[PDB]
């Protein structure tokens, strides 16, 4: 994948959701690397789960950061202690 | 200076006009042309030329 | 100390993360007061979001005295920035039955006038016909019959006496210090005049099939530039549809031609002769009994 190439996925799902003018959509395409469309779909949905958790119908910038902290686990491994060697 | 920008300039010129053309077409037709150019904001010859092209 | 924005920002940055949903007595009361700080601050979005939390939870909870009265005031105060008289009319359906059961007619009579104020100034809706009869009406009251006649006035209103009616009786109309706010009466005249024109063209189409545009302008109390504004708004918003001819100065109802002529409208010609065979059946029995004996 690529930083600006993944915008067609992150940005398309963002068009179907309510976002705030201060929400940063560039932070999702920087740290994330090589994600499938299904995993990306869970990122935007998790941001909405953080908005309803705060009793807000508009996704803020903090909800996009809290959604990434849950999605840091992509491959199936034990914490950061994997790759024994 | 850009040919691609001017090519899309007439695309929006007909797009923003179509949005203005749909404003006079929404009510009932058979009105005066002199009042049509006042609503759109262009000359009578310019409105009749672009509308007939569509 | 004279602080407005600072006083509201303190409670909004605390009460949200304070309560752990333990005691709802002090929580619900202070959230209703938290919306009051957003009113002085001027943020309609803060009060709108806070109104989606405890409002539905209060419905499941039993009715109280001081708690339920705060919802009726805040839902009216949020209409300053919203300026929508249709939504508030639905918010007053609970207080309409509250003052008629829990309270007495002392506080029920003025609120009855306010409910009509939001109905008269409502742009449109499907509940306007259901709000004509209501429940507790026909109580033999001067204020009840006066406000009820204004609902059906839109049919026969010529807009000739419209400025006269508001001046003679002005309970909710011109000078209203209850359930309203503002720096002048301009909000009363501008909002009411735009509605009575929209509600007038609705019944005119349902009655006059073809009317001259010159005579139509006298009924709307407008000019050539003002009349075309309300007509283009009702058609673009999908309210009503009619024919407007500027050069011909002829306004028509625009009867649909999709009825397929004799495939549908012919059903009216058979009902012309249909009732004969039924009435003859009743006459054959009755005629022979009275004439024979």
């Amino acid at each position: 994948r690529d930083r600006r190439e993944r915008r067609l996925i992150f940005g398309t799902i963002a068009s179907k959701m309510s976002l705030a003018p201060e929400a940063d959509l560039d932070s999702l395409i920087i740290r994330n690397d090589s994600l499938s469309g299904a995993v990306i779909a869970a990122i935007m949905q998790e941001a909405g789960l953080r908005a309803v958790r705060k009793n807000r119908y508009v996704i803020l910038q903090s909800d996009l950061e809290e959604a990434y902290a849950t999605q840091v686990k992509t491959d199936n491994t034990v914490d950061k202690f994997d790759f024994y060697k | 200076g850009d040919e691609l920008t001017r090519s899309h300039f007439n695309a929006l010129y007909d797009t923003l006009l179509e949005s203005n053309l749909c404003k006079i077409i929404e009510p009932f037709e058979c009105v005066e042309i002199s009042h049509i150019s006042k609503i759109i904001g262009l000359d009578t010859q310019q409105v009749e030329g672009k509308l007939s092209q569509m | 100390e004279g602080k407005i924005d600072e006083a509201a920002d303190i409670l909004c940055e605390l009460q949200v993360e304070t309560y752990g949903s333990m005691e709802m007595s002090e929580k619900i009361q202070f959230i209703l007061e938290q919306m009051e700080l957003s009113i002085l601050k001027g943020d309609y979005s803060q009060a709108t979001v806070l109104s989606r939390k405890i409002l539905k939870k209060t419905f499941k909870n039993p009715k109280y005295e001081s708690l339920k009265l705060e919802y009726y005031n805040l839902l009216v105060k949020i209409s300053l920035h919203k300026r929508e008289y249709l939504e508030v009319a639905q918010y007053l359906q609970e207080i309409y039955q509250t003052d008629a059961i829990k309270s007495d007619e002392a506080k029920w009579k003025p609120v009855l006038s306010h409910i009509v104020y939001f109905l008269v100034l409502s742009p449109y809706g499907n509940l306007q016909n259901d709000l004509i009869h209501k429940i507790q009406n026909d109580n033999n009251l001067k204020k009840l019959e006066s406000q009820e006649s204004l609902v059906k006035l839109f049919t026969t209103n010529e807009l000739m006496r419209w400025p006269i009616v508001q001046k003679t009786y002005e309970p909710v109309l011109n000078e209203d210090d209850l359930a309203f706010g503002g720096e002048a009466n301009k909000h009363h005249w501008e909002d009411l005049q735009k509605r009575v024109i929209e509600h007038n063209l609705r019944v005119i189409s349902e009655y006059y099939s073809r009317i001259t545009l010159l005579r139509l302008n006298e009924l709307l109390d407008l000019t050539e530039s003002q009349t075309e504004t309300y007509i283009s708004d009702l058609v673009n918003q999908g309210i009503i549809y009619a024919k407007v001819n500027r050069p011909a100065k002829i306004v028509n109802f625009e009867k649909p031609k999709n009825s397929s002529q004799l495939l549908n409208e012919w059903s009216h010609n058979v009902d012309e002769l249909l009732e004969h065979i039924e009435t003859i059946g009743h006459l054959i029995t009755k005629e022979e009994i009275m004439h024979g004996l």
